[PDB]
């Protein structure tokens, strides 16, 4: 099961191949390549949607 | 078996890398997850939160309310300075313990544009103007009106809406600026000065107060892991 | 400027010093220098008006308390527990944050 | 706290000798915004209450002669007296407007000398 | 990459009634304004990214966790092994990164770095093989051993872990152990339901000990030792941010504190670092 | 929109100059799904008779006051019928909607904040020591803050800009909260959904978050305005229910 990826490279044979040896999903390496975020749960709470060009009140 | 070579590295600890191990308790059954609300997938998401600037720490301030404050006056006025600050997000007495200023001392490096939201905590009757200049670190810092509007400059006009973002932009000579800065990446300076004056109706409060906010915009970024030099110890603690 | 000529005083008790001139109140404050004829210019403190600002010399903490109301056009300074040491003539002057400017003439206070 | 130093603390001179004096300051009076020095020079007439003799260590005052001139910048000045006179006897005291203690000088005692 | 910012879209100058400078923060809400609202910008294309913010960047770097010194000497049988209960409060820098979350879900590699130095005395060892170092890890409840040489160091169903000197450290993972579904951070609550007893997230940790010794018993010569720990959590996740901590710790089993200030000082409301002369501005 | 209506229950709620509903981080307060349910037995649950207003004990904003706390869902042990299904249950679970008002002329002028402050654990004032159950929450009234430090051997540290947590009064803005800016607004509400690490709990022994009001701009005015400017604190249970029927206990 070589899980074959794309390494970290600065933007303007870059991938790599990774196995997994042990029978247990916590000896596993970390997940250092996820890179999900969605501030809207704390810099938007709001339950009526606020605009930015419209006025607050 | 098969023959094998050990590189240079070998039989070190490295406290940063990526290896596999081997599990202590196998076929451990985990707890299941459930749906805790609040969830943090950066840390971004919480450096671009506002938080109160203590820009009135001088002398016996930082051990009251009073720090959080910024007062302001109703005289003739239009030559006094309202306050003035350098902009240094990692090191400076003003907004190194906000909540950007702990975040950003876990790192070397930063980038992007810095907002600070003004909110008039005045009476309802009370008018008056501000402007919220701030300067590029090419010169002196201002230190009246006319050496302070030609910089970039918002003009505030209190009224029904109470807050003002004055938006600090990114200009600078390097992708990235020190947390610890120095003279060759310095940032500038951020004042704000009376351009109208406090007018209240007769009954009301002469003197009114404004709070400073801090976040960071929808560009910033950070790099260069590193520990904070804020918090200490002895010996263990028992 | 006017300034009264002269005080006498007893020692351990208090002077009250008055100073009034035409000119009012814009962003002058009231400076006050102590002379003596043994050594040179010594000053006292100021109060600025703009921010109602008072402001006092160290050697002079707890010595000299400056009061000035908008109507008198009179600054006045107080000093307290006398001793010959404070025998001296006083001068108040005025600071447009531009020069020192002028002085006038002073009480020379006696403690006698 | 800013002292100001004077030197020659006195000296006694005769007629039509053009003679100076130097105040020098333990930091530079001088700002960065405008360029300007902050240091004042006054005449206290033998028994008089002092006058104004050079303002921002540079400009002179009214009924003041060319010997009285303020010179020189930072932290050392020196006020040159050209064609002394006989009013020019008393004692002159330096003062700055940097530090809020307003500190004047040692005094300068321009002494006349006779036959 | 993935992590890619916003760029700047350009914009010219504008005379509109959509005014986005002014807003209201009494709504609790952080404004979105980008810097193309309050001033003419250009179109830049921002490279920069967010990798190296993220919480398992953020958080998978080991750090040490306990100090513990032993033994193996005769006499005083407490000083022939170390015992440590499993805490993550008595070394600052860890506890500190911690404590902006309330609650964490992760896994956990341990990596222990033992060093040994001889002692002292006369009768010294000359020559000596290398040593043995057992570290057993004990869960709640389990038979504590009460010193070296005893019955429970056989380790029947304890995980243990042999260690010969002169070898890369010992590292071994451990999955999320919790009881609940995440590693309370804090706990605003007490142990009995009468509201009494100790108070704090000291109620929830129960982790179990960690027995450390030597498998030598030398006999010509003591050698103490020094036993370091390192956490280094990955696959994490975390809920509900807090504000950083301020006054200095005090207790490994509370919150306590001394009231600090807020910042340092300044010299002035208005001052911009310089030393500046007295006027109308500054004073 | 500038005016709200909250109805919940047999109880409504009206109010004419409202900022907006900041609704906790991001979640509505639900029922227990069935996917993380670990009690066995069959859960009640009272929908009227517990998702209602409770009006609070009231405080006065004085010149010089400095904060007050309350600490949920403790605060309500005496409340109607939530006050029963807590001292009859084992387990209980439910989300609040906070909602707290305060009116002044548009002549007065000052500020608030009105956090919700989950898991918000407090230290005691005498360091190595420990607080007591009587130090954290009174039995109806609202805990106070001091502008000096507290010197009692057995209460917690209520020293304000610190805010008893330990942490900078300024950084509080990140849980749920709003500012009732008596220039522009009235009263302030505050949905907070569930927030705990196992899905339920017994709601004795443990405070599942903290109220806070700390004024930043203080209450200042002359002397023609009225001089009695209170608040009032008014929450709502939501979709609340428990486990495990005993004999009352803690009564
Ligand atoms: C001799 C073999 C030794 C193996 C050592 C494995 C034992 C360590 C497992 C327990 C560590 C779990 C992570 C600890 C986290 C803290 O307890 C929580 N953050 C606080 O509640
Ligand atoms: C896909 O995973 C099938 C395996 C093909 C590649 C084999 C790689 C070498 C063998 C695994 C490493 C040795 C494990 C003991």
């Amino acid at each position: 099961g070589a899980q074959v990826s794309t390494q970290k490279t600065g933007a303007h044979t870059i991938h790599y191949t990774n196995i997994n040896y042990y029978k247990d999903a916590a000896s596993n390496s970390a997940n250092r390549q996820d890179f999900t975020q969605d501030p809207s749960k704390f810099t938007e709470p709001m339950k009526d949607v606020m605009i930015k060009s419209l006025p607050a009140l | 078996g098969l023959p094998t070579m050990l590189t240079p590295g070998s039989n070190q600890f490295l406290t940063s890398d990526d290896f596999q191990s081997p599990s202590a308790m196998p076929q451990f059954d985990v707890t299941p997850e459930m749906k805790i609300p609040g969830e943090v997938h950066n840390l971004m998401e919480i450096a671009e939160v506002d938080s109160v600037v203590p820009v009135n720490n001088t002398k016996e301030n930082i051990n009251s309310m009073e720090a959080y404050r910024i007062p302001v006056t109703g005289g003739d006025q239009l030559h006094t300075q309202v306050f003035g600050f350098q902009m240094q997000p990692g090191l400076n007495s003003v907004f190194k313990r906000t909540l950007l200023g702990e975040i950003l001392n876990y790192y070397a490096h930063w980038s992007g544009s810095v907002k600070l939201t003004f909110v008039f905590c005045g009476s309802a009757m009370a008018t008056g103007k501000f402007l919220l200049a701030y300067s590029p670190p090419g010169a002196s810092p201002p230190q009246n009106r006319k050496q302070a509007m030609l910089g970039t400059h918002v003009i505030w006009d209190v009224g029904l809406q109470s807050s003002c973002v004055l938006c600090i932009p990114w200009i600078s000579q390097t992708h990235y600026r020190l947390v610890q800065q120095d003279e060759y990446t310095s940032a500038g300076y951020v004042t704000c000065w009376y351009q109208t004056g406090l007018i209240v109706p007769p009954g009301a409060p002469p003197s009114c107060t404004i709070l400073c906010f801090a976040s960071a915009c929808n560009d910033f970024s950070v790099r260069m892991l590193r520990d904070t030099p804020f918090i200490e110890q002895t010996q263990l603690l028992q | 400027l006017q300034q009264s000529g002269a005080e006498l005083a007893r020692p351990w008790a208090s002077v009250k010093i008055s100073c009034q001139a035409f000119y009012t109140f814009n962003s002058y404050g009231m400076q006050w220098v102590k002379q003596r004829p043994g050594q040179g210019l010594e000053w006292i403190g100021t109060i600025y008006p703009g921010n109602g600002q008072t402001s006092y010399n160290q050697r002079f903490k707890g010595k000299a308390t400056l009061t000035a109301d908008k109507s008198p056009s009179t600054a006045y300074m107080q000093l307290i527990s006398l001793t010959s040491e404070d025998s001296a003539g006083c001068f108040c002057a005025v600071v447009p944050t531009v020069d020192f400017d002028y002085w006038g003439q002073g009480t020379l206070v006696t403690v006698s | 706290d800013i002292v100001m130093s004077q030197s020659p603390s006195s000296l006694a001179v005769s007629v039509w000798e053009k003679v100076t004096m130097s105040c020098k300051s333990s930091q530079s009076l001088l700002y960065s915004n405008t360029q300007k020095n902050y240091l004042a020079w006054y005449q206290q007439k033998p028994g008089q209450s002092p006058k104004l003799l050079i303002y921002w260590a540079s400009t002179r005052e009214s009924g003041v002669p060319d010997r009285f001139t303020g010179s020189g910048s930072g932290t050392d000045f020196t006020l040159t007296i050209s064609s002394v006179k006989a009013e020019d006897l008393a004692v002159y005291y330096c003062q700055q407007y940097y530090s809020y203690p307003l500190t004047f000088g040692a005094g300068t005692k321009l002494e006349l000398k006779r036959a | 990459a993935v992590a890619r910012v916003a760029d700047t879209m350009p914009t010219g100058p504008r005379n509109t009634e959509s005014v986005p400078a002014l807003t209201a923060v009494e709504t609790g809400h952080t404004s979105q304004v980008v810097p193309g609202d309050t001033m003419q910008t250009r179109h830049v294309k921002n490279y920069h990214s967010r990798t190296e913010s993220s919480i398992e960047n953020f958080l998978c770097r080991a750090a040490c966790v306990y100090i513990a010194t032993y033994k193996s000497a005769g006499g005083t049988p407490t000083e022939r092994y170390a015992s440590w209960r499993i805490n993550t409060r008595q070394m600052v820098q860890l506890r500190r990164k911690f404590e902006l979350f309330t609650y964490l879900r992760f896994d956990m590699e341990i990596t222990f770095v033992i060093t040994s130095t001889q002692d002292p005395g006369t009768q010294l060892a000359q020559d000596m093989p290398v040593l043995t170092h057992q570290i057993m890890y004990i869960p709640p409840g389990g038979p504590v051993p009460n010193s070296a040489t005893d019955f429970a160091w056989q380790s029947s169903t304890n995980p243990s872990i042999f260690w010969t000197e002169g070898c890369a450290p010992a590292r071994m993972s451990v999955p999320f152990i919790s009881i609940g579904n995440a590693y309370s951070n804090f706990y605003d609550g007490w142990s009995h339901f009468t509201q009494e007893g100790v108070y704090g997230f000291n109620s929830l940790n129960n982790m179990g000990h960690i027995y450390v010794r030597h498998v030598n018993e030398q006999s010509l010569g003591v050698s103490t030792s020094t036993l370091r720990v390192y956490f280094k959590p990955k696959h994490v996740r975390a809920w509900v941010p807090r504000p950083p901590r301020l006054s200095p710790y005090v207790k490994s089993s509370n919150v306590n504190f001394k009231p600090t200030a807020v910042t340092t000082e300044r010299k002035d409301i208005n001052d911009v670092g310089t030393l500046r002369p007295v006027g109308y501005t500054n004073h | 929109d500038r005016v709200r209506s909250i109805t919940l229950g047999n109880s409504t709620i009206t109010t004419q100059e409202c900022a907006n509903v900041v609704v906790g981080y991001g979640v509505w307060p639900s029922y227990l799904q069935d996917n993380e349910a670990t009690a066995e037995d069959q859960p009640t649950q009272p929908d009227v008779a517990t998702c209602r207003f409770y009006t609070l004990d009231s405080i006065q904003w004085q010149k010089e006051s400095d904060g007050w706390w309350w600490k949920f869902p403790e605060a309500l042990k005496n409340m109607g019928l939530f006050g029963q299904n807590m001292e009859y249950h084992y387990l209980g679970r439910s989300g609040y909607t906070i909602h707290v008002q305060c009116n002044a002329s548009k002549f007065h002028q000052g500020c608030l904040l009105v956090v919700c402050v989950p898991e918000a654990e407090m230290g005691c004032s005498d360091v190595e020591r420990e607080v007591v159950a009587a130090s954290l929450s009174s039995e109806d009234t609202a805990k106070s803050f001091s502008r000096t430090e507290s010197n009692g051997q057995h209460t917690v540290q209520t020293v304000v800009y610190n805010a008893g947590m330990g942490v900078g009064v300024g950084n509080l803005t990140i849980f749920p909260h709003q500012w009732i800016n008596l220039r522009t607004n009235n009263s302030a509400t505050i949905v907070m959904p569930y927030i705990n690490s196992v899905p339920m709990d017994n709601m004795f022994r443990h405070y599942n978050f903290t109220l806070m009001i700390i004024p930043f701009a203080k209450l200042e005015y002359t002397e023609q305005a009225s001089n009695y400017v209170p608040i009032t604190v008014t929450v709502a249970p939501m979709c609340a229910e428990y486990n495990g029927l005993r004999l009352a206990s803690h009564q």
